[PDB]
């Protein structure tokens, strides 16, 4: 179909997004100014977000042949949109401290939020392939966008030529589906196999072949060895927008395309993905054991997470709650990697040079910075399970979706995989209490710290108290 | 398929072969006969040049069917070639396209 | 019609084997040319003109220049030919002959008609990109705008 | 069979225009240089003049390079209708084939300066790529002008839309950026040489050089050609017949060519980058712009 | 007249040579070079794909999937140019100090 009026009206965060590009980029072509480049990526952010308001006054609509709007994709663009707001924040000292053109680096932020949008709204092959693309090529700069540095270069060199392989794995799957189907658009994905022919080969290899590319953007074994690299490696608020918007646009889109291909209840892609699922969890619980790298020990933890959420993706047609629980689980899952990977970038800003060591040193934060320390031990806290937090309420929504569905061997596998995460998990908070043997006055330092003691009262608050984020997340329903 | 179409494949299918042959046998008769006896600037233009060339092909696909997509197209290629231009304004004014500092 | 795309698909799979193998990267780079030519003869077979008018204007004569270019101001590991004898390559390839055979029986078993090689002209093409993929187009110039960016953030010498 | 004698008729005029496009380009070398046998014996100098290529070099690209300096262009010729019943290739791609010419020809200038051993040759010859991307950048959008008033890819359907103006007049700004863009990327005056750097021509010679010298001329035959086809109407005249109308445009173009050389100096390296992008380029993209808008009006 | 199935073979063909060609090469720019052969065997499977079924949108898929080529070949030869002049070496075995 063609393009309405209204359906400019259910276009504006898109835009929003593109005119503060263009904005962002003209003034870094009047001015090098990181101040005023930098304020205005985030009024472009925050003005995006009141553009998710006024389209949630209005209603749900297919715009485009690629492009669906409803209170899903309302849902996944705030989040995208929070995780894009912290990574302009937290990147704001570590810029400050970088010697050398900063704007560049919110100029691909901005970019990468724009494709975590098209993610987001994403209801066609096109739109899903143009996201994915639209959120890796901006974190190929960005996570060498201190390239002078030998580990941000090596992160990059990684990032870049793996990603490039899973884009093509993606691209040539969505080229097998389409020659299968003959309709790139989501709905069509199998309408054209009937009387249980569901399991044709050429469209089960199709979406192996896209399984391949987006487990490896969503950190999933066996496409998951990047992640410690790549996350120890990139800046940190680069690692920080990462872990939280492009995981969480992925997973949105991906799933859309499971609740609206009617290949998605086919057994052998669901039994591809329990395998997934249960060695994602495994795995990255296992490799998280005796890690004094906090940033390859969230890396792994990344891997489990997301092992934790693609449970509750394998119950959705047979259960009724899977959407609701992926979403629960992507609020708690983005405050608590946001306000981890927030400390992180504090703690490193502001950036040190290229030849200067970016290790973190944990042991003992208490005793030269207390509340960081507590909000560092409250996500740690979060990312185990613990109940007074809305990890926890998110763990609890994945264990009744497999509970619900039956699926006793991955409630098992989140179990286990919950145990070995509270060993490693409590041994980094004890750490953070312990004694260290020996060893900024701005206010954008204070909006990271305030940014993180945000999310750690809205993960501690709604793990005491979760019903108004489970009634933000139940009337977020999509186009059935 | 008419008498016309293959006898222009024909056609230029001899065009090419012709014209291959004639090279090649311009230079074999040279070489059979007679009696023997960098700055980082290159990469940016030509990556540029590429980025551009794909924008232009965009351009290209526009281009040829003006009269079958109305007004709605010409602002979408006016939005695409704002942007186009915002780019180019960008590499100009950050002296990416300035050879001499 | 079946003629050239034999031909053309054939010449590129032989390009592509000698560019994986070789050991000069302006000769591979020179292969490489060679198969996206033969890519181009087979898209022009399949009716595809505008995508062959693409391959060689945009593949070949830009993207492979870049390539071309940076080999030449790299003026280039190569001296013991690691990836010549078999134990190297002795995983790599077979790994890649089951993923393949796995692909193709795959392929074998679908509803397969036939090809018509009916012209798809650019104006049509033009068509669909202006008119039921406004979003694809503007967000794919926002895509090159952003590896525009990476690149000259990266590549620029200082 | 009439079949049989049709299409050997259509080859013989695709040999016919092929040969006599090739002898254009070599009796204009001797005409930008009476005199009617010179040519010829230049042609025969180099012929029989030995063959050097460098010992430490690399034998297939030094070969290679002309080769594609002479094909590239003298195959972009085919597209273009010199009068009715007298094209080669009456393709639906058209233009754009003459691009995918234009963009196979920068191999010729980094392969022969690449397989010349010799840093300076390297350096000249990354040099003048560099400028004919700067300029290939603009050639496809100048001629998107006329595409777009013609809304067709076709040359013939081009020419039929010149039936009343030709393109000159609303295309001047299309007219200006393809002949800067066709002198560009043809590598000559004042787009000639822009050499630490000199020329890449050097090591070259005997019929190697010749192939270099007359795949210019041909590229100018090419490129005079397409200009009069695109923006003059290509064959239509009142009264001569339209072989003879094209004749006298592309002849005049092509004196034109050599007066500019004959007359024009050269600007400097940074200046002919800079001249390029900056002004051709956003003035390319507007000129498209408005010529749709003024279409969609009508 | 041409098989969908015959296309779509020498797309996979073409996939399967430019993955082997990125592993076993330490060079990285022969890595690049592969990486540029997989995402164009993707681009032919969706021109045979849209080819079979008379549709533009694999044509539009292709224009995308260069699109894609070329923006990743930029960065990926950036990323090159700055390993080449910060270690004098495109060894990319030698870019392999984070472990564990
Ligand atoms: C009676 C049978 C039926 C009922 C079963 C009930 C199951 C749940 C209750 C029992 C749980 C038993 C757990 C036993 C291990 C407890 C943790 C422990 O001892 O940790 C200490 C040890 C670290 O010691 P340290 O020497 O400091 O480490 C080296 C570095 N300095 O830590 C380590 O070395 C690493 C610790 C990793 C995390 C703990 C191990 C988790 C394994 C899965 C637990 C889930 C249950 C699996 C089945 C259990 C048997 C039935
Ligand atoms: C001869 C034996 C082999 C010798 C060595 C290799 C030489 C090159 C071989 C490949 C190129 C030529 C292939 C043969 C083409 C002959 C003409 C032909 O078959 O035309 C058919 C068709 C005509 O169009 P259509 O209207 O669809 O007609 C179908 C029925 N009416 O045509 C089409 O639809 C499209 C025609 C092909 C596309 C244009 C030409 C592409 C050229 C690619 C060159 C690749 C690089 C070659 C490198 C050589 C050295 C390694
Ligand atoms: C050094 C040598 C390198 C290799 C050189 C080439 C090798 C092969 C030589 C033999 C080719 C024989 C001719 C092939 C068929 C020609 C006719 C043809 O392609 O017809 C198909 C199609 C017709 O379409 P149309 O007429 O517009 O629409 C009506 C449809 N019936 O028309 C089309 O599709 C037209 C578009 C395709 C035309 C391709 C022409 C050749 C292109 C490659 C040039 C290479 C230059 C040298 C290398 C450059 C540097 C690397
Ligand atoms: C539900 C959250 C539970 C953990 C909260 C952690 C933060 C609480 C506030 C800081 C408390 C710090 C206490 C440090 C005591 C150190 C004693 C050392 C000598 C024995
Ligand atoms: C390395 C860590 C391994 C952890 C394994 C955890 C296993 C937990 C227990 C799973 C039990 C599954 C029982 C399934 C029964 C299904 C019966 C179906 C009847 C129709
Ligand atoms: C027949 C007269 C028509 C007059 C009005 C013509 C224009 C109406 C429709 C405008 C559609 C604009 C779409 C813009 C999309 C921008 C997408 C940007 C993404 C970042």
């Amino acid at each position: 179909m063609t393009i309405t009026p209204q359906n400019l009206i259910a276009l504006l965060p898109l835009l929003i997004v593109g005119l503060t590009v263009v904005v962002v980029m003209l003034s870094i072509a009047w001015r090098r100014n990181h101040f005023l480049n930098a304020t205005l990526s985030v009024i472009g952010l925050n003005a995006a977000l009141v553009s998710l308001w006024f389209v949630g006054q209005a209603g749900a609509m297919d715009v485009t042949p690629l492009m669906r709007v409803d209170g899903f994709a309302m849902l996944y663009t705030g989040l995208v949109l929070l995780a894009s707001l912290a990574t302009c924040t937290f990147a704001y000292p570590w810029l400050e401290g970088y010697n050398d053109n900063k704007d560049e680096f919110y100029l691909l932020v901005l970019i990468a939020a724009l494709g975590g949008i098209l993610l987001a709204n994403a209801n066609h092959l096109a739109s899903l392939f143009l996201g994915i693309e639209l959120i890796s090529l901006p974190l190929f700069g960005l996570v060498g966008y201190a390239f002078r540095q030998k580990r941000s270069l090596e992160a990059s060199i990684k990032y870049t030529i793996l990603s490039a392989a899973a884009s093509s794995f993606l691209l040539f799957g969505m080229a097998l589906v389409y020659a299968q189907s003959g309709d790139l658009s989501f709905v069509a994905l199998g309408k054209n196999l009937g009387d249980g022919m569901l399991n044709e080969p050429l469209l089960l290899a199709g979406f192996g072949l896209m399984i391949v590319g987006l487990g490896f953007k969503l950190s999933l074994v066996p496409f998951h060895l990047w992640t410690p690299d790549v996350y120890q490696g990139a800046p940190a608020p680069v690692s920080t927008f990462l872990a939280t918007a492009s995981k969480i646009a992925i997973f949105g889109v991906v799933m859309r395309l499971f609740l609206y291909a009617p290949v998605g209840d086919s057994e052998a892609i669901r039994v591809v993905l329990a395998i997934i699922a249960f060695a994602s969890i495994i795995f990255g619980n296992l490799m998280a054991l005796s890690q004094t790298n906090i940033k390859r020990l969230l890396g792994y933890s990344s891997i489990s997470h997301l092992g934790y959420l693609l449970v509750a993706l394998i119950a959705l047609q047979t259960g009724e709650m899977s959407m609701e629980a992926v979403g629960v689980y992507l609020a708690g899952y983005l405050f608590s990697s946001l306000g981890a990977f927030g400390v992180v970038s504090l703690m490193s800003s502001p950036y040190r040079g290229p030849d200067a060591d970016s290790l973190f040193s944990y042991r003992g934060l208490f005793w030269h910075r207390p509340i960081l320390a507590a909000v560092m031990t409250v996500m740690m806290l979060s990312l185990a399970g613990i109940p007074m937090t809305l990890g926890f309420i998110g763990k609890f929504y994945v264990l009744a979706v497999g509970v619900q569905a039956h699926l006793w061997w991955l409630v098992g596998a989140v179990v286990v995989g919950s145990a070995i995460g509270l060993y490693y998990y409590l041994r980094v908070a004890v750490s953070l209490y312990l004694h260290a043997p020996e060893q900024p006055s701005n206010w954008q330092y204070s909006a990271g710290g305030i940014v993180v003691l945000i999310s750690a009262l809205l993960v501690l608050v709604l793990g005491v108290w979760p019903q108004p984020l489970i009634s933000i997340v139940r009337l977020a329903m999509p186009l059935m | 398929t008419s008498t016309e179409v293959i006898a222009h494949h024909w056609a230029f299918a001899i065009f090419l072969i012709v014209a291959i042959g004639l090279c090649c046998l311009m230079l074999v008769g040279g070489w059979f006969l007679g009696g023997r006896a960098l700055s980082a600037k290159f990469y940016l233009v030509a990556m540029f040049f590429v980025i551009f060339d794909v924008e232009a092909l965009y351009l290209f696909a526009w281009s040829t069917s003006i009269r079958e997509s109305g007004w709605v197209g010409f602002v979408e290629a006016a939005i695409f070639i704002f942007v186009l231009l915002a780019g180019l304004v960008y590499l100009v004014r950050i002296g990416a396209l300035d050879w001499t500092p | 019609m079946e003629f050239a795309f034999y031909i053309c698909g054939l010449i590129a799979i032989l390009a592509t084997l000698r560019v994986i193998t070789h050991t000069n990267p302006v000769h591979a780079l020179l292969y490489l040319i060679i198969s996206l030519l033969a890519i181009s003869g087979v898209f022009f077979s399949l009716g595809a003109y505008f995508a062959g008018a693409l391959e060689i204007i945009v593949y070949a004569g830009a993207i492979m220049v870049l390539f071309v270019f940076v080999v030449m101001m790299l003026n280039l590991i190569e001296q013991e030919r690691q990836w010549l004898k078999p134990q190297v390559w002795i995983g790599p390839a077979i790994l890649s002959a089951i993923m393949l055979v796995v692909i193709v029986y795959a392929i074998l078993g679908v509803n397969d008609q036939g090809i018509d090689g009916t012209p798809i002209s650019a104006k049509a093409v033009g068509i669909t990109l202006f008119g039921p993929y406004v979003l694809a187009v503007e967000l794919a110039s926002m895509l090159l705008l952003a590896g525009l960016v990476v690149a000259f953030h990266v590549g620029r010498e200082e | 069979s009439p079949e049989l004698i049709e299409i050997l008729l259509t080859i013989l005029k695709a040999v016919v225009i092929l040969l006599v496009v090739v002898t254009c380009g070599a009796f204009m070398s001797f005409g930008e240089r009476g005199g009617s046998l010179q040519l010829v014996a230049d042609m025969i100098k180099m012929f029989f003049k030995e063959d050097w290529i460098p010992k430490f070099s690399d034998r297939v690209i030094f070969t290679l390079a002309p080769m594609i300096a002479f094909t590239s262009l003298l195959l972009a010729f085919a597209i273009v209708p010199v009068s009715p019943g007298w094209v080669v290739a009456d393709l639906n791609i058209g233009i754009l084939f003459f691009l995918m010419m234009a963009g196979l020809a920068v191999y010729a200038v980094l392969f022969a300066g690449w397989s010349s051993n010799n840093k300076y040759s390297l350096l000249g010859a990354m040099r003048a790529s560099a400028q004919t991307l700067s300029y290939e950048v603009f050639l496809g959008l100048s001629l998107m002008g006329v595409v777009a008033q013609a809304g067709s890819f076709n040359m013939t359907d081009i020419v039929n839309s010149q039936a009343h103006v030709w393109n000159v007049i609303p295309q001047f700004f299309g007219f200006i950026t393809f002949a800067i863009a066709g002198v560009a990327v043809c590598h000559r005056h004042p787009f000639d040489q822009p050499e630490l750097a000199d020329g890449y021509h050097i090591e070259y010679s005997g019929m190697k050089f010749g192939l270099f010298f007359v795949g210019e001329y041909i590229g100018i035959v090419t490129i005079s050609a397409l200009m009069v086809t695109l923006f003059f109407g290509g064959w239509q005249g009142p009264l001569l017949p339209p072989f003879i109308w094209f004749a006298l445009k592309t002849a005049f173009f092509m004196m034109m060519f050599i007066l500019i050389r004959a007359s024009l100096p050269r600007p400097r390296y940074d200046q002919v980058m800079s001249f390029g992008w900056k002004i051709c380029l956003p003035l390319t993209l507007i000129n498209l712009l408005v010529t749709a808008a003024v279409i969609l009006w009508q | 007249m041409i098989p969908l199935q015959h296309g779509l073979i020498l797309a996979a063909i073409l996939f399967v040579l430019g993955l082997t060609g990125l592993v076993i090469r330490r060079n990285l720019l022969f890595m690049l070079i592969g990486l540029e052969i997989m995402i164009n065997a993707s681009a032919l499977a969706f021109v045979v794909a849209g080819s079979y079924w008379g549709q533009t949108d694999g044509q539009v898929m292709y224009i995308l999937a260069i699109s894609l080529a070329a923006a990743e070949a930029s960065i990926g030869l950036a990323l090159l140019l700055q390993l080449h002049r910060r270690r004098q070496n495109l060894n990319i075995d030698s870019v392999s100090e984070m472990r564990g």
